[PDB]
C-alpha cells in the first residue's frame, strides 16, 4: 500500500557506501548481546564456542520518514541496501551467520531515522588459557569486537546499560567450567591503519572439579 | 464470524436427516469445519470435522457410517447427514469452526433434531 | 552540505571507471606497498607439515584516477566498492586453505585518499605450507616461510616492497606458541622467474625453534627410569631366575 | 481417545468468592486445552484458547493454567451472570470434551 | 501455447509486487501453516550432546496478492519463483549448522492455488542441541526438542500453527531411523510463546523422545568388569603356599580394572558427576582390591 | 558465416523463454530418460553407515521450445547457458554431502539437437546413507541404493524412466573395492506418495559381499593362535605354580 | 587518455561476442595447447589411494574473434575478462575434489596476443586417484596418473595437444616436492583417445613415477621382530631347571609378536592379500611359536 511509497522514497538518492554523516562527526552505535549458550571450552585450541543475538542500533538521518505508522519492521530482504556498520570480532577463529531457512536477520527502522540490525552469530573465540593449577584453576576470558575500516574518528560503540543478557545458563554445554558472571569494557587500540574503539565482554568461568578427580586423581 | 445452521427437525425413527451450516463472515476453505451433538443435561460430543478445502473428513469411531459431512464450496455450507438414526439421538447438533489454537471459537446455534412418532 | 559534496566526489571517481585496466596500463608498473599484522600462529603441525596463521594483510598503492580535491578528509568507504575498483591479484604460492573472514561483513577495508593512494586490508587465515626437518627432533629449529607473489602481473606492470622495510611486519614479539618460541623473523624482496615472466615477490620467514621441557618430562625421564629398573635386577641373587627374567624382560618390552 | 476428567460435577457458592474448576487430561495434551462457558438455552462460547489465553471479550477475572496433563479455570470476583456450564476440551487430537460443571449460585 | 499465456499470468502475478511485505500487512496477522515429515531421524551424537534429523519442513500462508484465474486451479511453479515474493523466515531456535539441500537444483517447491493459498516446501538437515542429563547412563531416557520460530516478525505480526491435528503434524518416515544406538519412542509437539528485549514470538517445539540400548555397553563394560572380578575371586582357591600366583592375580586384576574404568569414561562426554556406570565400575575396583587385601592378610 | 548464423539461432531460441514453466506447462508429463555411467564407489564406511560414489548423471528431454530447422548439426553450447534453460528438479533422497564438481569449470555438459531433445550431464560425487546390518560382521552381504526422486513435480508433471533400463548403469564391472565385491546391481522404477502428491522415483542398487581376507589375516589368527598358546599351560608339569598361573593370565588379558 | 583507447579497444572486442560458441564452431575443431608446471607434488596418502597435486595449469587456443591491432602487442588482462570469453572446459577424468584458489584475489591470468592467440592459466590442487597393488609393500614402486580432458566437446570439436615436445611438457619444481615417504623419479606423458556414452573424447595423461622409502618400515617393524625372535632364541642358553623362567620369555614373545602383528597391519590400508611385511611378520611369528614348543619339549 503506502509502505512501499515510504520504502520507494527512503531509496531514492541513497548511497549505501556512505556511513551517515560522513564528513560530520562520528556515528554512535548502541550494541546489545543475547548469548543462548557458552559452547565447551576447549583448553587443547586455546578456544570456546559462543552463540550470540547480536544487536547494533544507530541513527541514520537520511531513513527518515514521515506518516502515521511509527515503526517499519523488515525481514533480511532491505539489509542490503542501507549504510550497515562493519563489526567484526577481534578475537574469533572463525564464526559464521545463520542462514537457515532464510538469513537470520532483522532491520527495523523507526520514524526518525534510528535503524535496529539484529542478527544471530556463532562464534569461535580464542582465549589464552593460562593452564596453571590445572585442573584446579578458574578463567575469565573475552569477546572483543570492533570496527574493521572505520577508525575512532569515525565510529564510536557503547554499551546500553541492560546490554549483555545470559540466558537460562542451564541448558549451556559448559560441562568442566561454570558461568559465574560476565563484565563489560570499552577501550581504544592503536592499529596501522588508525586508533579504533573495541568493545569487550568478559565472561568469568570456574572450573569444576569432578572428570579429572575420578579419571586421574 | 456468523455461522447459521438449519432448523428444528421432526423425523420419523429410521429415516435420515441433512443438516445444513452456512457460514456467512469468511471462507469455509481456510478452516475446519466440526460437528458437535449434545444430549440434554450431558457434556459435548464430537461427530466429525471436515477440511473444506480437500474433503478429508474424519469421524468419531462411534460415529462411523452414521453421519456424513459434505461441503459446499459456493455458498460456504457444511452438511450433516444421519444416515440411519434410532430413537435415541434426540439430541441438540452444533456446527463449529476451528480458532486460533486449534480451539472451537465461533459455534453455530444447535438444530434441535426429534425422533419421535 | 557535506554529504552532498562526498557522494557527488564518489559518483564522479566511480563513474567512467574500467576494472580490466590496472592504474598505468601502458606506462610503468604500480608499485604496492605490503603490511602485514600477524594476529596469531595457530597450529604446527608435524605431521601435515604445515602452519596456519592469521594476519590482517594489507596493500597499499596510487591509482591517480581515483583522485579528488575537493574535500580534504580521507574517505572509508563500504567494503563492497573494492569489487568496483581494482585491486592487485596477489596471492600466496605455499598456502592450502585460505578465507576472508566474513563476519559480519566480509572484513575488508578499502579507504581513499584525496592523492589517489588507495587503501586495501584484508583479514586472512592462510593454512601455509612448509617442509619441517626433523632429523634433529626434537631438539631442531623449523623455518616456516609464506611467500607472497603476483599472478597476472609480471615485474614490467607491478612492484613490491614492503613499507617501512622492518617495519612491515608487526605483532611477532606478542605471538606465544604452546610449543614452538619465535626466535627471529626476516623481511625478502626478489623476482621469480617462470615460463611466462619474471614476477615479484616477497617472503616472511619466521624461525622456530622447539621448547624441550615437555619432552624431557613425557618421553626421556621414563626410558632413563626403565633402564635403572633394568639395572636393579643386578642385585638380585643370581640363584633367583624367575625375578630377573620378569625384570629384564619387561623393560625390554617397555 | 483421549479423555478429559472435569471436577467437580456441581458446585454451589456464593457471590464474590474465589473458585477454580480443574480438568485433568488421560494422555499427554500440551497446551491445547480450551475452556467454553455454556449458558442455558444457548451455544457454548469459547473463554480461554490454548491454556491460559483468555478470548477477545472475555472479562479478566476467568485465567487458566496449563501443564501437559492438569489444567485449571480460576474465577475471581465472580458476578451473577456466571452461573453456567463450563466444559473443558482438549485439541492435541481429535477433539475430546469433558463432562462439564454446573455453576450454581447460594 | 499456453506458454504465452502463462507467462502472461505469471508477469501479471509479480506486476506491482513487493516482496518486503508480509501478506496482509496493515489488517491482518499473517497465519503461517507448518507441517514437519521426517524422512530420516539422523544418528544422536553423545559427545556433542547433538542429534541430525532431514525433514521436508513445508509452510503454507494465505496471499491475497497472487490470486489469479486461468485454464489450471493450482501453479506448480519452479523453485525460483519462491524468492521473488514473501516467504516467512522460519529458524530453528537450536539448530546449530543446518544445510538446505542444493542437488542437482535447489530442493524447494512451490504451489500458488488460484486463490492465493501458497505452499513452500523445503529439504533441510537440522543439527540441533539435545542436552541431555546422562545420570542413569546407560540406561538413560531422553527428549531431544526441535524449536523454531519467526525472526524478525513478532506475535502481533506471523502466528505459527499447526496444519493437522497437533498429533499428527509431525510425521515419522516408518524406514527413516539412521539410530544405531538409541531407539525412537514417539513425538510430541506443543506451542508458546517466549517474551524477549525485542518483542513477544511465537516459538513451536517438538520433543523426540529417545531410549538408549544397553546392549553395546554391557558387552563392553559389564562383561568385562564381571569376568574381571571373577577371575580375582579365583586367587582365594588356589594353596598358601603358591604367593606369587595370588600376587600375579591380584595386581593383574587392579590393572585391569584401572584400563576398564578409563576406556568406560572416554566412550561419554567430560561431565562432572557420576554416571550408573561409574557406580558399578567402582563397586568392582573395591571387590578386586579387597580380594587383594584379603589375600595380604592371609 | 555459419558462426554468426549459429548465434542468431541461439538469440532466437533463448528470447521470449520462460525458465519457471516446465515443457508443456498445460499439457501431458515430460519424460526425462536417466543415464548413468558411475566412476568409482570410493568408500564405504561402517561408521558413517555412508558410501561414496562419483557418477556422471545425464539426463534427457525434450524441450520444444529448443527446437531449430536452419543448422543440421548437434549443437554443444558452454556449460553456462544451463542457468537459462529448464532443466528437472531431480534430487538424491539419502544423499548427506554432494556436489558437483567444479574444476577447471562446473564439470556440466548441455547439447541441444535440431528437434528440441536437451542432453544434461553432471559430474557429481555424493555421500549416500547406507544402514548396514551387521549381525553377520564381516561375514555379511550389504544392500544400499541410491533413490533418484524429482522434488517439485509429482507424477503428471514428470515421468522418469532408465534410457536403455538394461544400458542405463554402465561401469559396475570395472568398480574395483579395497575391501567389498560388488556381487549384483538392480534399477527400479517406483511412484512413491507423499501428502504433497505422488512422485516418480527411480533406485539404483548395489550388493556389496565383504571380502573375508583381512579379517582372517587381522583378527582371526590372533585369537585362535592366543588359544593355542593358551593349551600349552597343560604340558607343564602341574608343580609350576607362577609358569601355568602366567600363561593363563597372559592369555587372558590379550 | 591512453586508458580510454584501451577501453575502447576492449570494448570493440567483446562487441558482438558469444561466450557460448567455441572458436570455428561449425568450420574447424579448436586446438587447446596444454602446459603443466608442478609447484609442488603433494603428500601420497596410502590409505584413500590418493595423491595430493599443486600445479600451473597453462592452456593457449586461438580465437579469431579477438583479432585486435593497437599500440601494444599483448593484452596482459585481469583474470574476469576470462568470464566474459569462451575458455574450454578443462576437467581431470581421475580427480576426486580439486580446489581454484582464489586467494587473494581468483589465481588466473589471460594474454591475448594482438593475432587472436589467447593463455590462460590456473593455480589449482588437485586431489587425484592413484590405485596402488601393495603386494611387494613395503618395497613397492606405483605410477599415479593424471589424466585430463574435455567435458562435453568431443573430438571431432576441441582436441588437445602438449605445447612444448611431449617429453618437455609437464615440469617439477626443484624444490616443489612434499613426499614424506615416497621419492618421485619421473613424470611420463602420453596421449589417447577414450569412449564415454556421449561420445568420442581426447584425454592426456600423466604417469608420476614413485618409488615408497624403507627407512621407516625397517625400525619400526622388521628391527622389533628380529629383536624378539633373538630375545625367543635366548631361552634356550638357559637351564633346563629354571621353567618359569622360560615359560615368561615364551609367553611374553608371543605377546609381543601379536602386538607388533596387529600394530603393524594397522597401517596400510585393509587390502585382502598378503603384503610382504606380513609374510616377514609370519615367519617370525612361526619362529617364535617353535621356540615356545621347543621349550615345551624340553
Ligand atoms: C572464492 O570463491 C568462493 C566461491 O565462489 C567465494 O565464496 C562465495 O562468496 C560469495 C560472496 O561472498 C557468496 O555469495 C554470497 O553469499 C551470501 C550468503 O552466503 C551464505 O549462503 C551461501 C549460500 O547462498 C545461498 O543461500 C543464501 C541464504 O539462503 C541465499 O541468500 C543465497 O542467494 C543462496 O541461495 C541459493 O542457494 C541456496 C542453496 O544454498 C538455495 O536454497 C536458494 O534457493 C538459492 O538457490 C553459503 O554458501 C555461504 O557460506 C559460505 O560463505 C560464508 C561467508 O562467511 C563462509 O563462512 C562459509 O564457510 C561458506 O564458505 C553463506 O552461508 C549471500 O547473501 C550473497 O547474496 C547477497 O549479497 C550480494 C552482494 O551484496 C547481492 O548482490 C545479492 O543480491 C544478495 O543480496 C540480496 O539478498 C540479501 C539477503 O541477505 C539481502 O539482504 C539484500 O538486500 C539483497 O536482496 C536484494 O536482492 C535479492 C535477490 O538477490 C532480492 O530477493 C531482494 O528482494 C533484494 O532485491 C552472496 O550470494 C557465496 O555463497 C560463496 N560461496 C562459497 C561456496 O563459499 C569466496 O568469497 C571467494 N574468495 C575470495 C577471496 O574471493
Ligand atoms: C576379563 C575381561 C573379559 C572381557 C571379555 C568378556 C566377555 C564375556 C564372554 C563370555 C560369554 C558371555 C555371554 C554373554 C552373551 C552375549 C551378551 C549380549 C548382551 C546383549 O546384547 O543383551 C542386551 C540385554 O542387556 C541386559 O538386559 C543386561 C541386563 C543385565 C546384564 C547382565 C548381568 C550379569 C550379572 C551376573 C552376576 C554374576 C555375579 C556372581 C559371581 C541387549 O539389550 P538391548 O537394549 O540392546 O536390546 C534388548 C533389550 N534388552
Ligand atoms: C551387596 C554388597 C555391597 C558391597 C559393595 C562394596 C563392597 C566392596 C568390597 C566387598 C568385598 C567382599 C568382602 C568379603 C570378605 C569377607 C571374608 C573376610 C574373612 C575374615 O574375616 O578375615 C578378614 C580378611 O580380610 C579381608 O577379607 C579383606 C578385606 C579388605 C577390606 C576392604 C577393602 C576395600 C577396598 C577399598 C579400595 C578400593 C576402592 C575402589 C575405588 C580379616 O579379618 P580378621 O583379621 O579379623 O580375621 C579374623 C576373622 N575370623
Ligand atoms: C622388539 C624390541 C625391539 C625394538 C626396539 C629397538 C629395535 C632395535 C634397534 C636397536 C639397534 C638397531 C640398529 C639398526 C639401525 C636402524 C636401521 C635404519 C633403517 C634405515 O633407515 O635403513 C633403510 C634401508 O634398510 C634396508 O635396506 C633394509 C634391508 C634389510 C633390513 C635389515 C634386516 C636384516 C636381517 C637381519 C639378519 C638377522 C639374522 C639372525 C639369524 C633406509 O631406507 P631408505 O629408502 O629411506 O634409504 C635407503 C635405501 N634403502
Ligand atoms: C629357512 C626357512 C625357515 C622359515 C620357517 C621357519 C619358522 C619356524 C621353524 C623352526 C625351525 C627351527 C629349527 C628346529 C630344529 C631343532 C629341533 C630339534 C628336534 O629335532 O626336536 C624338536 C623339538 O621341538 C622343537 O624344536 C619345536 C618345533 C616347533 C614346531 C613348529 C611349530 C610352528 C608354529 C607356528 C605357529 C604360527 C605360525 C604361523 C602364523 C622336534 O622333535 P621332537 O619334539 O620329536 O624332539 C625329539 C627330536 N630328537
Ligand atoms: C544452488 O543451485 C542454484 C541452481 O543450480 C544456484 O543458482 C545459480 O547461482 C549463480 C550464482 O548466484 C547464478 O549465476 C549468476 O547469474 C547472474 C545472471 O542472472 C549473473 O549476473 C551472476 O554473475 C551469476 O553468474 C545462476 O544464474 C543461478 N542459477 C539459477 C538456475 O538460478 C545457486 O548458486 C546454488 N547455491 C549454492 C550455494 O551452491
Ligand atoms: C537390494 O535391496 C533392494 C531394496 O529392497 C531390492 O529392491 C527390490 O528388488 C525387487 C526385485 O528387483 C523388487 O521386486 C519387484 O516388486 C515389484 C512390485 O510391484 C514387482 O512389480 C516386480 O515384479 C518385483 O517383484 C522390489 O520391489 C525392490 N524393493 C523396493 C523397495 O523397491 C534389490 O532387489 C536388492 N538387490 C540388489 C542387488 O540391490
Ligand atoms: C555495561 O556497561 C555499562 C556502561 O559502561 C555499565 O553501566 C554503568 O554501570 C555503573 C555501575 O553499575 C554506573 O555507575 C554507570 O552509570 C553505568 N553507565 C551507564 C551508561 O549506564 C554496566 O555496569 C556494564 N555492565 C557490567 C559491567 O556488567
Ligand atoms: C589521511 O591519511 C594521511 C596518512 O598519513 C594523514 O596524514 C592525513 O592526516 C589523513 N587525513 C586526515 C583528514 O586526517
Ligand atoms: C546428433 O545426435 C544423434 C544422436 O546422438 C545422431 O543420430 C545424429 O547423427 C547427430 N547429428 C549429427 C549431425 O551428427
Amino acid at each position: 500500500g503506502d509502505v512501499t511509497v515510504i520504502l520507494n522514497n527512503l531509496l531514492e538518492g541513497y548511497d549505501n557506501k556512505l556511513r551517515p554523516d560522513i564528513g560530520v562527526k562520528p556515528t554512535l552505535i548502541h550494541t546489545d548481546m543475547y548469548v543462548n549458550s557458552i559452547g565447551p571450552v576447549n583448553a587443547i585450541n586455546m578456544e570456546y564456542t559462543i552463540d550470540i543475538f547480536f544487536a547494533q542500533t544507530w541513527y541514520d538521518r537520511r531513513l527518515k520518514f514521515n506518516s502515521t505508522i511509527k515503526v517499519l519492521r523488515l525481514n533480511s530482504n532491505m539489509v542490503g541496501k542501507i549504510w550497515i556498520p562493519d563489526t567484526f570480532f577481534r578475537n574469533s577463529k572463525k564464526a559464521d551467520a545463520h542462514w537457515i531457512t532464510t538469513p537470520n536477520r532483522m532491520l527495523r527502522i523507526w520514524n526518525d531515522g534510528r535503524v535496529l540490525y539484529t542478527l544471530r552469530l556463532t562464534i569461535d573465540a580464542e582465549c589464552q588459557l593460562q593452564l596453571h593449577n590445572f585442573p584446579m584453576d578458574e578463567h575469565s576470558c573475552p569477546l572483543e569486537f570492533s570496527s574493521y575500516g572505520y577508525p575512532r574518528e569515525e565510529i564510536v560503540y557503547q554499551w546500553k546499560r541492560s546490554s549483555v543478557e545470559v540466558g537460562d545458563t542451564r541448558s549451556w554445554r559448559l560441562y568442566q567450567f561454570s558461568f559465574v558472571g560476565l563484565r563489560n569494557t570499552t577501550e581504544v587500540v592503536k592499529t596501522t591503519s588508525g586508533d579504533y574503539v573495541v568493545m569487550s565482554v568478559y565472561f568469568d568461568l570456574s572450573r569444576r572439579m569432578g572428570y579429572f578427580t575420578i579419571q586421574t586423581y | 464470524v456468523q455461522l447459521q445452521q438449519s432448523g428444528a427437525e421432526l423425523v420419523k425413527p429410521g429415516a435420515s436427516v441433512k443438516l445444513s451450516c452456512t457460514a456467512s463472515g469468511f471462507n469455509i476453505k481456510d478452516t475446519y469445519m466440526y460437528w458437535v451433538k449434545q444430549r440434554p443435561e450431558q457434556g459435548l460430543e464430537w461427530i466429525g470435522r471436515i477440511d473444506p478445502a480437500n474433503g478429508d473428513t474424519k469421524y468419531d469411531p462411534k460415529f462411523q457410517g452414521k453421519a456424513t459431512i459434505t461441503t459446499d464450496t459456493f455458498s460456504n455450507t457444511a452438511y450433516l447427514q444421519l444416515s440411519s438414526l434410532t430413537s435415541e439421538d434426540t439430541a441438540v447438533y452444533y456446527c463449529a469452526r476451528k480458532g486460533l489454537r486449534w480451539a472451537m471459537d465461533y459455534w453455530g446455534q444447535g438444530t434441535s433434531v426429534t425422533v419421535s412418532t | 552540505s557535506n554529504m552532498s559534496l562526498v557522494k557527488e566526489t564518489v559518483d564522479r571517481l566511480l563513474k567512467g571507471y574500467d576494472i580490466r585496466l590496472r592504474p598505468d596500463f601502458g606506462g610503468p608498473p604500480v608499485a604496492v606497498g605490503m603490511n602485514i599484522d600477524i594476529a596469531s600462529i595457530d597450529m604446527v603441525s608435524e605431521v601435515n607439515m604445515d602452519y596456519t596463521l592469521t594476519m590482517y594483510f594489507q596493500q597499499a598503492w596510487r591509482d591517480k584516477r581515483l583522485s579528488y580535491n575537493v574535500i580534504p578528509l580521507n574517505l572509508t568507504l563500504d567494503n563492497r566498492v573494492a569489487d568496483q575498483l581494482w585491486v592487485p591479484d596477489t596471492y600466496f604460492l605455499n598456502d592450502k586453505k585460505s578465507f576472508v573472514h566474513g563476519v559480519t561483513v566480509k572484513n575488508r577495508m578499502i579507504r581513499l585518499h584525496p592523492d589517489g593512494t588507495v587503501l586495501y586490508g584484508l583479514r586472512i587465515t592462510t593454512t601455509a605450507a612448509c617442509m619441517m626437518d626433523l632429523r634433529r627432533y626434537p631438539l631442531d629449529e623449523q623455518n616456516c616461510t609464506l611467500e607472497i607473489e603476483s599472478y597476472g602481473y609480471t615485474t614490467d606492470d607491478i612492484e613490491f616492497y614492503w613499507r617501512g622495510d622492518d617495519n612491515a611486519v608487526t605483532g611477532v614479539t606478542k605471538i606465544e606458541l604452546p610449543q614452538f618460541s619465535i626466535v627471529d623473523y626476516k623481511l625478502i624482496t626478489k623476482k621469480v622467474v617462470f615460463s611466462t615472466g619474471s614476477y615479484p615477490r616477497l617472503s616472511l620467514s619466521f624461525k622456530l625453534k622447539r621448547n624441550i621441557g615437555y619432552f624431557i618430562l613425557q618421553t626421556y625421564m621414563p626410558s632413563i627410569l626403565i633402564t635403572i629398573l633394568s639395572w636393579v635386577s643386578f642385585w638380585i641373587n643370581y640363584d633367583a631366575s624367575a625375578a630377573r627374567v620378569a625384570l629384564g624382560i619387561t623393560t625390554v618390552l617397555t | 481417545n483421549i479423555v478429559m476428567t472435569q471436577s467437580p460435577k456441581s458446585m454451589s457458592m456464593s457471590v464474590g468468592e474465589r473458585v477454580t474448576l480443574s480438568c485433568k487430561a488421560s494422555e499427554y495434551v500440551g497446551t491445547y486445552v480450551s475452556w467454553y462457558q455454556q449458558k442455558p438455552e444457548q451455544s457454548p462460547k469459547l473463554l480461554i484458547y490454548g491454556a491460559s489465553n483468555r478470548y477477545t471479550g472475555v472479562p479478566d477475572r476467568f485465567t487458566g493454567s496449563g501443564s501437559a496433563t492438569d489444567f485449571t479455570l480460576t474465577i475471581g470476583s465472580v458476578q451473577a451472570e456466571d452461573l453456567a456450564d463450563y466444559h473443558c476440551g482438549q485439541s492435541y487430537s481429535y477433539p475430546t470434551f469433558g463432562a462439564g460443571t454446573k455453576l450454581e449460585l447460594k | 501455447d499456453n506458454t504465452t499465456v502463462f507467462t502472461r499470468i505469471l508477469d501479471r502475478l509479480l506486476d506491482g509486487y513487493d516482496n518486503r511485505l508480509r501478506p496482509g500487512l496493515g489488517e491482518r496477522v499473517t497465519e503461517v501453516k507448518t507441517d514437519i515429515f521426517v524422512t530420516s531421524f539422523g544418528p544422536v551424537s553423545d559427545h556433542d550432546m547433538e542429534y541430525t534429523i532431514d525433514v521436508f519442513f513445508r509452510q503454507s500462508w494465505k496471499d491475497e496478492r497472487l490470486k489469479f484465474k486461468g485454464p489450471m486451479t493450482v501453479l506448480r511453479l519452479n523453485n525460483l519463483m519462491a524468492s521473488k515474493i514473501w516467504t516467512p523466515d522460519t529458524f530453528f531456535h537450536n539448530g546449530k549448522k543446518s544445510v538446505a539441500h542444493n542437488m542437482t537444483m535447489p530442493n524447494k517447491l512451490l504451489r500458488i492455488t488460484e486463490d492465493g493459498t501458497l505452499l513452500y516446501t523445503m529439504r533441510l538437515t537440522v543439527r540441533a542441541e539435545c542436552p541431555m542429563h546422562l545420570e542413569d547412563f546407560p540406561m538413560d531416557a531422553h527428549a531431544c526438542p526441535l524449536k523454531f520460530g519467526s525472526y524478525a516478525y513478532t506475535r502481533a505480526e506471523v502466528v505459527y500453527e499447526w496444519t493437522r491435528e497437533p498429533a499428527r503434524s509431525v510425521v515419522v518416515a516408518e524406514d527413516g531411523s539412521r539410530l544405531n544406538q538409541y531407539d525412537l519412542l514417539g513425538q510430541t509437539v506443543d506451542s508458546g510463546i517466549v517474551q524477549s528485549s525485542t518483542g513477544e514470538y511465537v516459538v513451536m517445539t517438538t520433543h523426540f523422545h529417545l531410549k538408549r540400548k544397553i546392549g553395546y555397553f554391557v558387552i563392553q563394560t559389564y562383561l568385562p568388569c564381571i569376568m574381571t572380578v571373577i577371575l580375582s575371586q579365583v586367587s582365594f582357591w588356589l594353596n598358601r603356599e603358591s604367593v606369587p600366583a595370588r600376587t600375579v592375580f591380584g595386581v593383574t586384576t587392579v590393572l585391569t580394572m584401572t584400563t576398564l574404568s578409563i576406556s568406560a569414561r572416554n566412550s561419554l562426554p567430560k561431565v562432572a558427576y557420576a554416571t550408573a556406570m561409574d557406580w558399578f565400575i567402582a563397586v568392582c575396583y573395591a571387590f578386586v582390591f579387597s580380594a587383594l587385601i584379603e589375600f595380604a592378610t592371609v
